[PDB]
């Protein structure tokens, strides 16, 4: 009676239904959970925002053209201004969170294309200057909601001003590894003849037990167009990719006044 | 105190030894471990993951994101869609896959390979595609009446949108080498339009296809060495 | 890796061209010249150095001389022209 | 062992293992007994060398250190008398690439110091046999200013004194990370630049290099100045043992240009273009 | 032990063991108790030294390698700074001849490196004590171009660092053959030259030498250049242990002229002609 | 003597007709006509003396005792199974130890006919036909 | 750690010794043997 | 007497080692201890 293509996911007061889905990837075979008492790093009383922040948040819909080359989001910081998870984050020094990334892109049965949806632990990217090394600013490394785009050309700016940003090169995947090897990460491929949604379940992955979300970006969401979009009547059409992310099993420590980072 | 005698090989430093050594930090209370997800216990856990082959690495499309999609059309030619040798450590299009990078740390490998082919055309584009593996030691197959005689698989297009052509372990030696060697040559692999791919009106004619590579559960390596990618 | 000493050859139509192709290695596992032109061999002592004796040169040809040194496959060609009245 | 191969024959049925769907995220799963006819092959070949304890079971080279020993007169000649090296595994490109397969690792480190000497000039006399100090300075202990100051006496810093001509000195350093694993890649800063700071930390370095302080290996020559200038070279080695690793990553393809994950413009092209797609 | 000798006496009967027929392929089978009268000799003599573990139980010499150490200016002087040797047992004529008794063999190999030095010139100063790198390069790892390139750092290649003046370095290499035994003699090529090739592989080498790649032993001097040119000689040894052998063959009679089974024209006459057939 | 381990494919694999030995070693200075087996009889080709060749599986046809030599040869190779097109496992050798001597007609000819059967064959890796070169 | 004393004959290389040695290829999964015909166990099998 | 082999790290002096050593004063009848008040067993008794 049941099928693998119809899936409803509910967290808090938010619901995603999908009728042409592929199967869901639990990353590295572990469902996210709270910090156990045998591994706890801080000793303060942890805040568990039970349903106020364990819910789906819908980002901005980027448009996937025929010349679109890729997108990237840093995952505990693309939700920095989303409801109460953006208010649980900056009022606390520590924070761990599991995730349910759901990437939404659909077309007709006459379109074609592929979207490698990745989820990269410690997605450290390269700077866009050759004056200095490991050299990216804070605003350019943490865009938040809008994310960033990749590029099919590496043009390092000789200015140290405009070179403090990610040299988001698509075939080297930012960090100088080939993109055809990126399938060792937890990944799904949106193929516009088979499916229309990619669902990943991401546990908290870090060397520490719990860490500052304001400093440290745990996961990296990556969407690569493997085969470009090609619609035969209108070759320059645009189908939107909408990313909907939920925090899961969040836990925070060290309450204080609000942290407001710089914007420039 | 005790009569001892020094053998040859004393006071050497071998870079692959296994000896004990005095700890320079006595009684270092190490940081207690936590359960980090996704623990790797063996480098052959990474050989069994698919990874795209840069199969379309022709002049102009190499070194960019067009290296991966293989060109297809509806003309239904007798020419091969692609053709590649079975040398997953020393071929110009396989050594940069995830399987190819691990094999360039080793020297001798055995086992069968797994080629999973994703068709990224439209929904209405139906077709049949021959996928063939020929063991070496004859003419390299160019026409369809040469690759049908090997180990092949006829794949159909539709709902289940990914085939799997397996290249079995058919070899004289127990262990092929990780170089371009004549004596441990692997095999010849082609890909033919079985009938052709048919598209209706209002549907693109020129399409694409993605090509993966992984390792079967009888795949194993030996003899660690340095690699030849970096300097 | 692979050296062809007569790189620039001028010779009329029909005659013979002496082509000397060796490698920079000590063990040529697989070495040969790729052309559809008739050649027996030329006698030359030494396990490395080598001369093929090509003959009946009609059109402009570019033969490839591979050599299977233990560092991949190598490539060297030679350039030859013809003459007509 | 690895898996054997069962004696199977041909099939004609609805059970189709040759067709998978890699949109679901799982890789291929067909073993060769599925798609063809196979014999029975008892497989005695094991994967014993490919494990992480033997994949990292080599004493790699991480740096090359140079000290000298002569009558120093100027100030640049007094800074040739010792050498302080910040301990890291990133000063070469081969042990680094074997460790950037993995995001997080946990290993007790074993070092060995292979040390050479030479005469600099020809007719400036001779020299006696030499003893070399190698002092592990944790972050906070005073780094040496001159080669014979109060810092080299090492009342609590771990020092080794290698007499030249002996077997190379070896020691084991435990897991000294303050995390529960060494973060090979760290995607974050060291601090948070706040709103309307007069500090203006618009030069905070990205990523990994703002969290790693593993120490300083300061090396002097314990002798005083000989009449002949003795130039030495020291090759610090590392061998990760008791190795665990987590969260695998693709290996480095293009060359490095620093301590980060950066890559230089003239070597963004690792592949070599084939003739066409149909080249065996 | 070997066989004893039974107390037998003379016979007169139809049982005739003295007459055999070597057309049948079997050798002679008469022991001396058959054809004569013998006493009783209890035989305590054993064949313990003639077994294959003791017949190959010597560290033979297989090659002699030369490296130097000086201030190299030209390019030929930079190729004296290191030496890369393809590993084989055929570069001498005595361990080879003991191994060409047998067609196939299986043995763990144990090597030991006995190394000498000298001054080249007389009045060019002196030199410090020296450390020698010996790096085992498997087929595929990059062979060194210069003596101090990226290849010598050996992040995964097995290297040994011999300080000159110590006991000679020793190590055991296992059975590394890709067959189930080392083919001493291989009667076949590496490939099949097909009909109507434009490849024209009419220079494929015969036989053994087209299948053996055992590695490359690259040796440098880890020191920089001393004022005095130090010329070294290195004698790589092999000692087959845990020896098994199969399919015996006659031993080599005439001298060698290469890595194959070839033989030179001026030494096709191994015998010395006797005076006549009746010469004791 | 120009090169070592240096035989062509056609000269090393004649097939049905086989080859003959010779009682003289004449190395051709041409590298063309030197790509063949220096089939010297007393050195048995490979430079071992022919009087030691009885350590192989052998029979001696003696024209007063027998008239047929039967051997049974198992598959002998280091590998389990190998390419027959590349690798030649066994070598059949017929040496005249004592020469033929018929007293009325000293120049008579008696034929040696060789009849060989494969046994227990087993093959792997099916594909199109391999046709080797003939020149 | 342990009081030892070096006898004569130390640090020699005897070409007919029988000692142990560190394996330069740790954990080398050797190729599994098959029954090759005609195995020689002793050089006196060839004298007969 | 006993075949031994010298590993790397021999004849070094590590300043944080733990080895035994010959006592230069054999049979030194040490002065018998008395209960002195305020014995420290750990440097973290002084952090509190």
């Amino acid at each position: 009676g049941y099928s693998d293509r119809v899936r409803q996911i509910t967290l808090g007061n938010s619901t995603i239904t999908t009728q042409e889905a592929a199967n869901a990837v639990v990353a590295y075979g572990e469902w996210p959970s709270y910090l156990d008492d045998k591994e706890a790093n801080p000793i303060d009383a942890p805040t568990e925002p039970d349903v106020s922040s364990n819910r789906f948040y819908t980002l901005d819909s980027v448009q996937w053209k025929s010349t679109s080359r890729g997108w990237w989001w840093k995952l505990p910081d693309a939700l920095k201004d989303m409801g109460m998870f953006g208010q649980n984050m900056y009022y606390h020094y520590l924070g761990r969170s599991g995730y349910t990334v759901h990437v939404q892109c659909n077309a007709s049965k006459f379109h074609q294309g592929a979207l490698g949806v990745f989820a990269i632990p410690e997605y450290v990217m390269a700077c866009n200057t050759e004056a200095k090394t490991s050299y990216v600013s804070y605003v350019n490394a943490n865009p938040g909601e809008k994310g960033g785009v990749f590029d099919n050309a590496y043009n390092p700016s000789a200015e140290a001003s405009e070179g403090r940003k990610f040299a988001a090169l698509d075939y080297l995947l930012g960090c100088g590894v080939l993109a055809g090897n990126a399938f060792v990460y937890p990944h799904q491929i949106i193929n516009l003849r088979t499916n229309n949604s990619a669902t990943l379940v991401l546990p908290y992955v870090n060397s520490l037990a719990i860490d500052c979300m304001a400093k440290h970006n745990n996961w990296g969401l990556v969407i690569l167009p493997l085969c470009k979009l090609d619609y035969a009547p209108n070759s320059s059409t645009e189908i939107p990719i909408t990313v909907t992310i939920a925090p899961m099993f969040t836990e925070f420590n060290g309450l204080r006044n609000i942290t407001v980072p710089a914007t420039q | 105190g005790l009569p001892t005698m020094l053998t040859p090989g004393s006071s050497q430093f071998l870079t692959s030894d296994d000896f004990q050594s005095p700890c320079a930090l006595p009684n270092f209370d190490v940081t207690p471990p936590i359960h980090i997800p996704g623990e790797v216990f063996n480098m052959m856990e990474l050989a069994e993951i698919d990874s795209m082959i840069p199969m379309n690495s022709v002049t102009g499309k190499a070194n960019t994101m067009e290296m991966y999609p293989i060109p297809l059309d509806d003309k239904g030619s007798a020419t091969p869609i692609f053709s590649i040798s079975l040398s997953p450590a020393s071929d110009k299009r396989l050594q940069y896959t995830m399987l190819g990078e691990i094999l360039n740390y080793y020297t001798h490998w055995t086992g069968s390979l797994r080629f999973t082919f994703l068709f990224c055309g439209s929904m209405m584009a139906t077709g049949k595609i021959l996928l063939s593996y020929s063991p070496p030691g004859a003419k390299p197959p160019t026409t369809r009446k040469d690759a049908m005689l090997g180990t092949h698989i006829i794949w159909d297009l539709g709902l289940q949108s990914s085939c799997t052509m397996l290249a079995p372990w058919i070899s004289n030696t127990v262990y092929r080498r990780c170089i371009k060697d004549d004596f441990t040559e692997g095999g010849y692999i082609t890909c033919f339009y079985q009938t052709r791919i048919v598209v209706p009106s209002g549907t693109p004619t020129s399409m694409f296809m993605l090509a993966f590579v992984s390792a079967c559960p009888d795949f194993s390596v030996r003899l660690l060495r340095d690699t030849n990618h970096i300097s | 890796q692979t050296s062809v000493s007569p790189s620039k050859v001028i010779l009329p139509r029909g005659g013979s061209v002496l082509v000397t192709c060796s490698t920079s290695c000590d063990q040529p596992k697989l070495l040969g010249i790729e052309t559809p032109l008739p050649k027996k061999e030329l006698l030359l002592p030494g396990n490395n150095r080598k001369v093929y004796e090509l003959s009946n040169v009609q059109e402009d040809s570019q033969p490839m001389c591979y050599s299977n040194c233990p560092d991949g496959q190598s490539t060297a060609k030679t350039f030859l022209t013809v003459y007509w009245t | 062992t690895a898996q054997s191969t069962p004696l199977t024959s041909g099939v004609n049925s609805q059970e189709v293992p040759a067709l998978t769907a890699v949109e679901t995220g799982a890789s291929g799963q067909a073993v060769p007994s599925d798609v063809i006819e196979t014999r029975h092959v008892v497989n005695y070949k094991t994967r014993s060398e490919s494990t992480l304890e033997s994949f990292f079971g080599r004493s790699a080279c991480v740096t090359i250190l140079e000290v000298e020993n002569f009558n120093a007169t100027t100030d640049a000649d007094r800074k040739k008398q010792f050498t302080t090296w910040a301990i890291t595994y990133t000063d070469t490109v081969q042990l680094r690439r074997k460790l950037e397969f993995f995001t997080y690792s946990r290993f007790d480190l074993e070092m060995t110091f292979v040390i050479t000497e030479r005469y600099y000039a020809s007719n400036t006399g001779h020299a006696r046999n030499q003893v070399y100090q190698l002092m592990y300075i944790p972050p906070g202990a005073p780094r040496p200013t001159a080669w014979d100051d109060y810092t080299w006496q090492s009342s609590s810093n771990p020092s080794v004194f290698y007499t030249y001509g002996s077997a190379p000195p070896r020691m084991s350093i435990p897991y000294v990370g303050i995390a529960n694993a060494y973060s090979h890649f760290y995607d974050g800063f060291a601090r948070v630049p706040l709103k309307d700071e007069t500090v203006d930390s618009g030069d905070t370095y990205y990523g990994l290099v703002t969290i790693n302080d593993f120490g300083t290996l300061a090396v002097r020559v314990v002798n005083e100045y000989n009449p002949a200038r003795i130039t030495s070279k020291i090759r610090v080695y590392m061998k990760p043992k008791h190795v665990r690793c987590w969260c695998p990553r693709p290996p480095r393809a293009v060359p490095y240009r620093g301590e980060g994950v950066d890559f230089k413009q003239d070597s963004i092209t690792p592949l070599t273009a084939v003739e066409n797609i149909n080249t065996f």
